[PDB]
């Protein structure tokens, strides 16, 4: 929904080509990668805006989404 | 004057507006031609261009598939071309586009193809204003015979109607696109007719130079 | 460095829309870079697990169960204890 | 129209309002319209949803020169090929702003407007019905519509005045025209009822920016889940027969912890699950209704774009309502609903003084946009949402807003505590 | 599902000096007797641009785990400013408690920390040399983010298909 | 820039293409100039018959619900005297304007004892031409209009004060009016008529170019489509 499908799907292909040449996917899987990203990023943006708010800024900066990566146990 | 007679005349103005709509576009078909020809004459002298520009477009996000880009990379050439000063059969508000593909050897044939496009409107019958086209014969990939609509065994199936729904969304199902089959052909296929002919050109040279860029953001 | 580097999964408008659903009012323009770099890590993590289950089940084609089963690594996150 | 032994909407609405305090309100409803089935039938079934009919009703309550509530609700009727009929209410949205106050909770506004809708005879949506598509030239004289162009519209006006002496025709009201231009149906007035809701942050929005006001109560998550569950529970012991079904379900929550939240509620046959969920261990296609601007119905649509929909399980659909934060449900979100027979039989055919019934879906939109378009960051938004609709209904409809005195005292004879107390 | 689980955490000393210790009081539960050790670790993020800027403030080893509700207290020494990027230091960052059993992390808790000076003229004109004694930390002790993680709890009862 | 030479025979062709895009634009302008000019006389022929019809424009502004959100229904008694709407594209009167730029005209029949009978024309202009770094905003020159005598309690010209809380409300309600938009200019956010850009765009892209299409939407035989069309 929030992401535009078809460039994501090709991002999914280029990142995967380097771990397996000629890999396929199910349409269900590619859209799942997409709906997981929308759900992880929607959650991480609610986190990035709490970093900003805690910082005593209105404005988010690239500091805030990394700190939000750290807050959620990085990995 | 009486409303009885004034209405009759006002309707003829709404009909003269749509006759101006053809004249101001006939002047497009006449006056643009020497910068259409110049532009074409530079893309016949550039070796390859379209296999660089198209994939970068923010609206190309809407249209063409991760899997299909291996076939549209083989595009050598794309040209837009009008008919209405050469033929009575077509309106100055109608148009055609030409592609030429080098192919994949033992998979997808080397081909030149033309698709025509024509505009519809409320005209006596107030049917919704839309863009439309005719189906074109195309040589499909051999790798795509699982989703090529013409090789589906049974289109009732939970796999067969999904393989049909995939297949109709390809760039090759866009060649079969017409504008007239709700939920049964390539989605947004009219706005892909506009993208190759008009919405590409405002940015394609930004995009050509962007793929030549070695600096980093 | 080369155009392959510059294949994108998300436009500037879609990054603002994700942001909007995280309740953001205002954005540094460097988030349009940074979000694409943070997704490039999220996916290459999910993908390296999912291709591992796909290889290992003897398949070419990646399945939705191999994606939901890679997505266990990121955990789940809860605003509290209870 | 305006029968004296029948209930006006003022005789309902004034019975929960504070006693001798006077209020104004907006009520409007679009014309009853043709639809496909609200849920997909299973191929195994003897029945067919042989006709489905819908519309929407809009409401706003005004106190002291200013607006203090809005509510938005769809209603459906399903005619079966042999199983007669059933009505359904679905609720879309409701909102407050905090710029007037009074000795009544919006709970009891929500209940009494739901009783006005529950008292409508379903035959008020069936006697003449707006078709999906229409034919305007098939027989003679031809009809002026949005199938004639603006050119052919003004050519047919200049033909009707010249040949027939008037633009007006009496003839096109006759039955071989209406046979096609309108649907018309009939069913019993005693029928099975359903009510449906989906409790989420975006349903708590009709006054933009209004949540900026520290005087606004915002409802979210678990309290919003309970607040509406006590509203269906306040129907179950007064507005329904005591054999009626009532469900709750919540994303990602243990079916006994959902059963445990229902120990608050009074009525017995409150149960864990869903009114639409037809079968155990079933595909989401036969069980998730095709409602407008709902995230579940939209997700049945994304499960059609993927074309997975004949294969997707209901467990798996509910795990996706837990997992996908992108749907923006917030924690302790809920699907709730009822099905069964109301405690009394309906009767209304509501008047012009109960509800405006505007002659177009653009007009109906605009009457809403007059309130729900304004910026509630300030008290001055609620003042304009009333001065602006006022002067609208007089210069576009020769009409007043409706107005009425309340009746409800801070005293009881059968309850252990009055309603109009400190929680107001 | 997990055998050990977190009942909650509270923060004893905030807002406080940067150069104050980080006092925590943590309450947890064990359903039944485990074999290996449990290990708490608490860490500070020295920059958003690198993980090589994290500091361990403290760690805590417990073997065997007492069954039932159980509570642990901290007073962990603050982070070294000389190892912290000077431009980063007068800014927002996170503190993170790891909890790990037999070397698998089954839970992380993170908290947002804002570093700002308690004097208005250093709020208005931040210096090139940092005034460490005037930085106040503010921990978001109302809004923990609790990332939980599924793991094995005994390998002689449960077989992991793909251990790393 | 300064990263790359263009000396090859195909790199010469690419630089030619990179200037031809500005030649295409410059005949896309010559054709839009023809378009504006060709519409212009049929704009004359059309509105000659509109000028005979009763209530035409009050009907067009009763179907146009986007305009019934920008205009406050309290003004409606005054906008109901509209007898003529015109719109004209300024690039045709002079080189000084672009094909983006437009001027709106009204005549108002007035109300005896409160509001004067009056014709009024208002120029508009968009910003940010080719090579510009300004905002591409819509903007207007402020232009006089005779306000109803019964508004002099909210009219900015005749209210004795703008600075008290009351005077801020009187000013806000004044600047919310049809007559506020004739002072509006596109340069003063939070001190002038809200959405005076979207209003100014509705006239020149919807209300006036398709005045017949919306008149023809109120004309109906049926009690449940008066007016709707899709």
């Amino acid at each position: 929904l929030l992401i535009r499908k078809l460039p994501f799907q090709r991002l999914v292909r280029e990142i995967a080509q380097d771990f397996k040449t000629d890999l396929r996917f199910q349409s269900s899987a590619v859209m799942a990668l997409q709906e997981a990203s929308e759900a992880y990023l929607v959650g991480l943006f609610e986190d990035t805006n709490l970093c900003a708010i805690h910082a005593k800024r209105v404005t988010i900066m690239p500091k805030d989404i990394q700190l939000a990566r750290r807050i959620r146990g990085e990995r | 004057n009486e409303h009885a007679k004034a209405f009759l005349g006002l309707a003829k103005c709404e009909e003269e507006v749509d006759a101006i709509e053809r004249e101001v576009e006939l002047y497009r078909l006449n006056k643009m031609k020497p910068v259409y020809e110049k532009r074409d004459a530079y893309i016949d002298e550039i070796a390859e261009f379209w296999k660089i520009v198209l994939s970068q477009h923010v609206s190309f996000a809407n249209y063409i598939r991760a899997s299909d880009f291996k076939y549209i990379d083989t595009i050598d050439k794309i040209k837009v071309e009008w008919l209405a000063l050469e033929s009575e059969m077509y309106d100055t508000r109608d148009f055609s586009i030409t592609f030429h593909f080098h192919g994949i050897e033992g998979d997808f044939k080397e081909q030149q193809v033309t698709k025509v496009f024509q505009i519809k409107k409320g005209k006596d019958d107030q049917e919704d204003g839309i863009l439309t086209s005719e189906p074109v014969p195309i040589e499909w990939p051999q790798s795509y015979d699982s989703i090529n609509p013409d090789l589906i065994k049974d289109k009732r199936s939970p796999e067969g109607k999904k393989k049909y729904r995939q297949g109709m969304k390809t760039i090759f199902g866009w060649f079969r696109w017409t504008g007239l089959k709700p939920g049964k052909e390539f989605p947004h296929g009219d706005s892909l007719a506009s993208l190759f002919s008009e919405e590409i050109y405002p940015f394609c040279v930004k995009y050509y130079a962007e793929a030549q860029r070695d600096l980093e953001d | 460095k080369v155009l392959r580097d510059n294949i994108q999964g998300i436009t500037k408008p879609a990054i603002r829309r994700l942001a909007r659903r995280g309740g953001v009012k205002r954005i540094s323009g460097l988030i349009y870079e940074e979000t694409r770099g943070v997704l490039k890590v999220f996916l290459e993590n999910v993908i390296r697990d999912a291709v591992t289950y796909t290889e290992h089940a003897k398949r070419k084609t990646v399945t939705a169960m191999d994606v939901v089963y890679a997505l266990k690594r990121q955990g789940r996150t809860l605003y509290g204890f209870g | 129209g305006m029968d004296p032994n029948s209930m006006s909407l003022n005789d309902f609405l004034s019975s929960v309002l504070p006693v001798s305090e006077q209020f104004e309100y907006l009520s409007l409803q679009s014309i009853p319209l043709e639809t496909h089935a609200v849920v997909t039938p299973n191929k195994d079934d003897k029945r067919v949803p042989k006709s489905t009919i819908k519309t929407q009703h809009f409401f706003s309550l005004f106190h002291q020169g200013k607006v203090f509530f809005s509510l938005e609700v769809y209603v459906y009727v399903t005619l079966w090929d042999e199983a007669d009929a059933e009505r359904l209410i679905f609720v879309s949205k409701a909102d407050t702003n905090g710029y007037c106050n009074t000795r009544v909770s919006v709970r009891d506004i929500t209940k009494i407007i739901l009783e006005f809708i529950l008292s409508i005879d379903p035959n008020y949506y069936l006697q003449k019905v707006k078709p999906a598509i229409r034919s305007y030239k098939k027989i003679s004289p031809e009809l002026i519509s949005a199938a004639s162009t603006p050119a052919r519209t003004l050519r047919i006006l200049a033909r009707r005045l010249k040949q027939s002496g008037s633009t007006v025709l009496k003839e096109i009201e006759s039955p071989r025209f209406q046979q096609d231009l309108y649907l018309s149906f009939t069913c019993p007035r005693e029928i099975l009822t359903k009510i449906c809701l989906f409790t989420r942050p975006a349903s708590q929005y009709l006054f933009p920016d209004s949540s900026k006001n520290s005087k606004k109560h915002i409802l979210n998550g678990e309290e919003l889940m309970k607040w509406w569950g006590f509203i269906l529970d306040r129907l179950l012991i007064e507005c329904f027969q005591n054999d009626t079904q009532a469900k709750l379900r919540i994303p990602g929550e243990d079916p006994a912890r959902v059963r445990s939240y229902l120990r608050g509620m009074k009525y017995p046959l409150w149960q864990v699950g869903d009114i639409f969920t037809s079968k155990e261990n079933s595909l989401a296609v036969y069980n998730i209704p095709l409602f407008p601007d709902d995230p579940k119905a939209r997700f049945i649509h994304q499960l059609a774009e993927e074309d997975r929909l004949l294969k997707v399980s209901l467990s798996s659909f509910w795990i996706e309502l837990q997992e996908r934060q992108e749907f923006k449900l917030s924690v302790t979100s809920s699907v709730m609903g009822i099905s069964g027979y109301s405690l009394a039989t309906p009767s209304l055919f509501p008047s012009s003084a109960d509800v405006i019934v505007p002659k177009s879906r653009k007009q109906f939109r605009a009457i809403k946009k007059y309130i729900t378009g304004e910026e509630y960051d300030t008290e001055e938004g609620a003042i304009e949402a009333f001065t602006n609709i006022r002067d609208f209904l007089l210069l576009r409809m020769a009409t007043n807003l409706q107005s009425l005195t309340g009746k409800r005292e801070h005293r009881e004879r059968n309850q252990p505590v009055p309603a109009s107390n400190i929680n107001t | 599902s997990s055998i050990v689980s977190l009942l909650g955490i509270k923060v004893l000393n905030n807002p406080a000096k940067f150069t104050d210790p980080y006092e925590f009081e943590i309450t947890f539960e064990c359903l039944e007797s485990l074999k290996h050790d449990l290990e708490w670790k608490l860490t500070y993020v020295g920059s958003s641009r690198s993980l090589d800027h994290d500091q361990e403030l403290d760690s805590i080893l417990v073997g065997p785990v007492p069954v039932g509700v159980n509570k642990f207290v901290f007073s962990a020494d603050p982070p070294s400013a000389e190892l912290i990027p000077a431009s980063e230091l007068v800014s927002v960052t996170v503190i993170l408690l790891s909890c790990s059993y037999d070397g698998r992390e089954f839970v992380r808790v993170g908290y947002y920390v804002n570093n700002e000076y308690d004097e208005e003229e250093l709020r208005e004109n931040p210096p090139a040399k940092v005034q460490v004694d005037h930085i106040v930390r503010n921990i978001l002790a109302e809004k923990p983010r609790v990332t939980r993680f599924n793991i094995v709890w005994d390998n002689e009862n449960e077989g992991d298909l793909y251990p790393p």
